């Protein structure tokens, strides 16, 4: 029972415990921290831990009517980043008692709430998160997960194929449904709403839902395969989102889509619980992710948001195509794809896995490769993501010269040839062009697609490596 | 420009040319190498809504050779010649079907 | 009624309208844009406008069964930032028709959805937003506001 | 900060701003004003503006605890009407701040509330209304609109055809449904309830709904075309209207009808929101319109009510046939049909468009030509309204000598021949009788219809020109 | 069993029964009819009856599968109006079987639906309506009525006093409530919302309700008299109207206001049933009445709308002050005030009572005199309307030089002096100025009010006599 | 008096005599003059509930002559002789179908 000392004091005195070993129930956070010149790194990390768990700028007498050491966040390690004058990885451990059970929102509010704007800090990035098994158990996780989804849509042995209807905004509901039908009847498993398509004057959401459902029924009747369309239920309010989800259920739709960042984690968890309660698959679009996760020195790395989306709930999630029009490094993407899909992922700094993460049988999330890809990227994607993934060709299907259906067929043939050659024992990363070439010799739609997009390739500097 | 024809499909490996028994042999070899348990299922129809086909005998749990699976497949072909016949691969680590291709159409 | 040209083409052809004056019902966005070296700034801004409103990487034939010019986002101005080798403020105008009434979520998903991760872009900041009165009217706003509070 | 002057003062001092230019967010009203002899016209218009926005007869001290100039309605123009000793068009501008968002009822209560009974006024007519885009955005508009309706009923390239079952009141529910079936199987797209048919002792509404739904199913099965029947859900209370609408939805009916004036705008907006929420088309009957809009010197012109119905919600609306048994001039009807159907309508005094009206992608409303028309009026109507319209032949179908179905077929053949000749490049207004004559040479039902109604024609003085 | 004659025929053959005597269960309508030159008057009246009950322009074969004579409306009398070349009063009788029980909307849709726009008609006015007792019994009537209202507010022996808060639009919710408090604490029984005040950006309805309720409680605590404020629940939709009514009930408000014409009769009947079910008084504002009822030659006379409002439901209704800023003749106003308040009103053409109306114990509606009145009109109003009325001084209270409360007191003193002198046996119509003068000698607030408004007087030509 | 027969209809321009290829040519010419994009759709049935037929190739966006549309129509006829074939006109200003008539019944 100590006395009360009014006045400010250094954070490092009570928030930097370099000898402390993490309990297995702790939440572990890795921070890429760049302090101001002349600010001690350990003091900066102690400020991060204090303002993220319990610390205030000055001493408060109400700290004494408590056991502070059982709630305080502690920075148990600081190690300089290679090739950095003022950039360090700080490992901060938070007691399990600090966080509301089953709330991703509360976890993020505690972790990334206000420490990123600390004046003594120049830049802060949340690289990784160790979610303890005891905390994982309090979440629903994905409404279904990879294996239950594959069982429900009766699709095995290959990546799924999807497409976004283009243009993003402008199409009427009926023409939208016609494009959906033409894409689906060509061989695509899924079609999807653009993340901007919610309910607009040119296209009311109810008309879109009706016409899309009709196109799905027609293409399912034709091909004899389960067809789906991710219906964007993202809305202004939770009531509107729930109405859109309920109508999608009424139209016997198997899957709905949500933007978990612009929509928010509260609404995302609401929708995930609803999806589990009504047998609806949940595709998750990561719109606005690059606002947070693009820079190396500041923000939140997408693996943290991916763990949080896995816990909050989602059957699919966009992960970046590596080889497409949007930025994502190969190694980090492999890391967070394993984080999203696997049950146990061991520590690996080379892939951005700063902590060993155990999911305690929380089902995995399907990886979605979308953005600026065509048939030529098909082998590499099959090499990168494997079967438990969705490959999305928006412009790579509708942009085919012959139309939506021939482009869908060209993508399906490229995918099936890649899967066949992979199963037979071929080196896809080596003979991908060879497989595509023989398939083109057999497939005219594929031949036209490949001759159209042969010299299309997005390569730039990797800002996030 | 060419209009896509209306053909009924049968899930994985259906948008490829007619499957030679050699390519089928390689597919079953692949599922044996991965540790998948092969099984032969059959059904009178191939409706997508149907979750379950009818199992032919039991899954080849003790199988180690592709010829044994081919023997089950041809036995199903002989017994049911007007049935869709497919070969499935059960992955038991994750408990999910990992391979599924049709080997026979009603003849 | 134009024909259908399958294949990729520059964004600047149909998404950079430097002569266009903003309608009073448009949503105006100011972007601090840092493109990759060797990427034209105007092409970078056109990519921002296209991927934020309607553009895809290649041409889609469904663009023709529409009036594209009434929905396309247009970059109507690019001005270099002082003391910056590769940083420009781009002013992009979006038709009021693109956005769901009363939905901040939809506005942000359209604006800041995926353009911030464009490979040809090095850094992007959304500095300011002009919300037209017609769009403002579709929101409730504060439940009470300062004076009622 | 002025002092408080208790006592009456002229309205023109603070409500007549002839120099003021209208803001683009203002609501603009054109008033045909006839003041009492010896009442200054500008004072009369100032009284209109004051009593329609904020003015009271005497000065109130609570005006000072406000910014009056930001709410006051201003008469910014008065111009004498040609050939009128005491009739002037006054243009009054109202701030957008005065009106409740999304409420047609509040707009009308502010505008046409009590100024029409001003003692200093002899006659007042509200001719036109400029609804600013900012105000338009606060309304739902039509639940579907023209293009979504055409997509939903899968009907393109021609005006739709309908009929009111006659007699208006008296038929039993079963005989009503039989007449509906005979009309629909003959080629009519739609049948409809008379605006008086709500629920009567000779015909309960639930029995009518059941039998009509059965007739619709039978005729749809026979012809293979989408058949519909406007089910009048107009009721005594909103609960009863909602029950009737819900039952129409339960019977899988595509469209319901409402009287937006006798039923009211509150119930109309309720039903329009319900219709949007449940995918139901909304036919709007303008019963009691002529009580308000018949005289040139007093009332509200139907174009104002048409704009208000477009905002409150309706997929169809009656507009008058021009050439039928009910009064409506050609030019004014063309004007408000363009107002109801188009997105942008420029100022045109010659057609009664006193203001340029922009709808900001608010969907258009289908025009309904009903009342005293037969096949002989068919070319002119196709000339007047075009495709995006409904042509309703109540007595022109059931009054055919052979029966409901042959009369429906005669109307369908006349309509299709007119559309074909229009598409081919014929002058319908010139060779309408020629087209009808050749079709009669081919169609016996049409021949009997034309020989029955050859000398039937409603022409009188146009009171509203 | 007659045969079927396809073709048009005169309406007078089957719809003009000059020998028919009205059944006591019939609905009787008096129409001021001005036909086109050369149109027979009896044919015009037959067209009115036919198109208002069952008639179509041509003969329909479905008339035969019915008993037409039991549903057809019949014109049983036509008498020329004095001093009119082409204006006749036609008496049309409608069977009770034609109308939906308890629906004012259906009654008006049948009567005033489309006959007012008949091309053969130049002008039509619905002057009066005989509602049979059997039809009256199907309506709820006023939720409470005059006597139940007086019992509930514990106010006897005098007219009630009210005021509209001015300016109409512009005041904030808090200042609005302050004005309400100052008016109520001065002696006014009621305050009220302007008919335009529903929910605006400068004043949300919930804040207005809260502040008004607080002002009511404060003034009730101060004066020790039941204070009230008519809360405008008129809204865009029935759900919004019901939410506003429910909140008014939650705040323990005794009375709500509705615009039965701009809001509509469906919503009005809904609100009246709700008011009866929740013990809430219903003040009825007649906004937009003058659009319909201003002209002598065309429209619907306000007595018809008053009967319809009595049946649909309302405890108060505006009737016009006679001597104020809005138009209404003395005799016709006396007529429809007796129609609204009395149980039995005998036929009297001199007061516009074309039919003897029996209400079968349907409670009467309070008469509301509002618009351009001050203390000088107080005796005449007490002479005209008597006790069972509400006298509303919007500008006559807030426009008092000393403030809201002294003006309220001045009006209360003038009213109480007039009532006292009337009870004592004085001639109010003769010595009204005398009573006001002695009261001013005793009341300073009254003295200031009278000296302010001594020369304020609205007199013009009576367009509706 | 004559009883109306029971015939299945096919929307616009179905209650007119059998459409001569000349009148079809005029209809396609009309939709070309209005700026409508012509397209050829086909389906095995003509159920009213069916929102979508199957698109033959792509809409003739670059079309300027009726003979080209007639060539697509006859190509669809040759490929699908047991299919209902119709010609649609897309108005892109309002984005709504503006012409729709059947040109072929199952042979
Ligand atoms: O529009 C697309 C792809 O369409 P297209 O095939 O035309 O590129 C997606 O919404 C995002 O671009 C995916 O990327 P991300 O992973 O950032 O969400
Ligand atoms: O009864 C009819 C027409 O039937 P019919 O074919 O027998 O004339 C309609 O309800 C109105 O008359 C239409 O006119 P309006 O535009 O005034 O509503
Ligand atoms: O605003 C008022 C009166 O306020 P004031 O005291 O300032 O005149 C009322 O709403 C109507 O004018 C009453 O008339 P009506 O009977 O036509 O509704
Ligand atoms: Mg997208
Ligand atoms: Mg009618
Ligand atoms: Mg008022």
């Amino acid at each position: 029972g100590a006395g009360y000392d009014a006045g400010v004091q250094d954070y490092r005195l009570t928030y930097y415990a370099p000898d402390y070993t993490p309990r297995d129930t702790d939440i572990l956070a890795a921070f890429r921290m760049t302090p101001q010149p002349g600010v001690p790194p350990e003091e900066c990390a102690a400020a991060v831990a204090a303002e993220s768990s319990t610390g205030t700028w000055t001493t408060v007498w109400t700290d004494l009517l408590t056991d502070m050491d059982r709630y305080r966040g502690r920075c148990y390690d600081i190690e300089p980043v290679p090739g950095e004058d003022n950039q360090y990885i700080a490992y901060v451990a938070y007691p399990l008692d600090l966080f509301e059970e089953g709330s991703v929102t509360n976890l993020l509010t505690s972790l990334v709430g206000n420490v990123f704007g600390f004046k003594a800090l120049r830049a802060l990035r949340l690289e990784d998160l160790r979610i303890p098994v005891a905390y994982v158990k309090t979440f629903q996780g994905p409404p279904h997960g990879i294996q239950v989804e594959r069982d429900r849509i009766n699709k095995y042995g290959r990546p799924l194929l999807g497409c976004t209807i283009k243009p993003k905004l402008g199409l009427s509901a009926k023409n939208y449904g016609r494009a959906v039908y033409e894409c689906l009847r060509g061989g695509l498993d899924f079609t999807k709403d653009d993340e901007n398509i919610n309910s607009q004057p040119f296209q009311r959401w109810r008309d879109r839902f009706l016409f899309v459902a009709d196109a799905i029924h027609k293409s399912q009747a034709e091909t004899g395969e389960i067809k789906g369309h991710y219906l964007n239920v993202t809305a202004a309010t939770c009531e509107e989102m729930m109405k859109r989800a309920a109508y999608a259920k009424e139209l016997e739709m198997p899957i709905v889509m949500h933007d978990f960042l612009t929509g928010g984690f509260t609404a995302n968890t609401t929708l995930a619980h609803w999806c589990r309660d009504n047998g609806i698959l949940l595709h998750i679009h990561r719109a606005m992710h690059a606002v947070i996760d693009r820079q190396k020195n500041h923000g939140i790395h997408f693996r943290v948001l991916a763990k949080c989306l896995r816990m909050s709930g989602g059957d699919h999630i966009h992960t970046g195509t590596v080889v497409g029009k949007l930025e994502g490094d190969r190694a980090g993407t492999l890391g967070f794809v394993d984080l999203l899909r696997e049950n146990y992922i061991e520590q690996d700094k080379s892939r951005g896995v700063y902590f060993t993460q155990d999911w305690a049988s929380m089902p995995g999330v399907m990886a979605v490769a979308s953005g600026g890809i065509h048939v030529w990227h098909m082998p590499a994607l099959v090499e990168i993501f494997g079967d438990d993934s969705v490959l999305q060709f928006g412009g790579g299907t509708l942009g085919h010269p012959w139309g939506n259906a021939p482009g869908a067929t060209a993508n399906r043939v490229a995918l099936e040839a890649c899967v066949q050659a992979r199963n037979e024992g071929r080196n896809l990363a080596r003979e991908g062009g060879d497989i595509i070439r023989e398939a083109c010799k057999w497939s005219p739609e594929l031949a036209a697609a490949c001759e159209l997009w042969k010299e299309i390739k997005f390569e730039f500097d990797t800002v996030d490596t | 420009m060419k209009t896509l024809p209306k053909e009924r499909r049968y899930e994985t490996l259906s948008y490829l040319p007619p499957l030679t028994d050699q390519q089928i042999e390689k597919q079953i070899n692949y599922c044996l190498q991965m540790g998948y348990i092969p099984a032969v299922e059959f059904n009178e129809t191939s409706e997508p809504e149907a979750y379950y086909w009818t199992m032919w005998k039991l899954p080849l749990f003790g199988a180690n050779n592709t010829r044994a699976v081919l023997d089950e497949i041809q036995a199903c072909r002989s017994e049911y010649g007007n049935c869709f016949i497919r070969v499935v691969g059960f992955d038991n680590v994750k408990q999910c079907q990992a391979v599924s291709f049709i080997v026979h159409k009603p003849g």
